[PDB]
């Protein structure tokens, strides 16, 4: 999905 | 967890989180560095400092509930890590809606070498 940093 | 964060993004936008919101300017689905190219990206440099706060929970994959009441979301009480998680989530949320009249297509799958810098939280 996302899942950044 | 992320994918509820979607469903929210989904629900608040009408955007679909893969692919408006996952791979924005510097700092949606994948942020770090760099000036964030706009509000949008700001909601998500923000996000991103949330979950940074709480270092000790997994925003990735933890689940947590809300509800809605008329309109608004109302995080319920789960663990001390799913209440934080969640109001970071509903607040990105929220901040994408209210950015929306400015969102941007040509952010979308920005080029990392485009984001340069550090911005403290």
């Amino acid at each position: 999905v996302a899942f950044r940093s | 967890s992320l994918l509820e964060f979607g469903k929210m993004i989904l629900e608040e936008t009408g955007k679909l989180a893969i692919p408006s919101y996952s791979s924005y300017g510097c700092y949606c689905g994948w942020g770090g560095k760099g000036t964030p190219k706009d509000a949008t990206d700001r909601c998500c440099f923000v996000h991103d400092c949330c979950y940074g706060n709480l270092p000790d929970c997994n925003p990735k994959s933890d689940r947590y509930k809300y509800k809605r009441v008329n309109g608004a979301i109302v995080c319920e009480k789960g663990t001390s890590c799913e209440n934080r998680i969640c109001e970071c989530d509903k607040a990105a949320a929220i901040c994408f809606r209210q950015n929306l009249n400015t969102y941007s297509k040509k952010y979308m799958l920005y080029p990392d070498f485009l984001c340069k810098g550090e911005l403290k939280c």
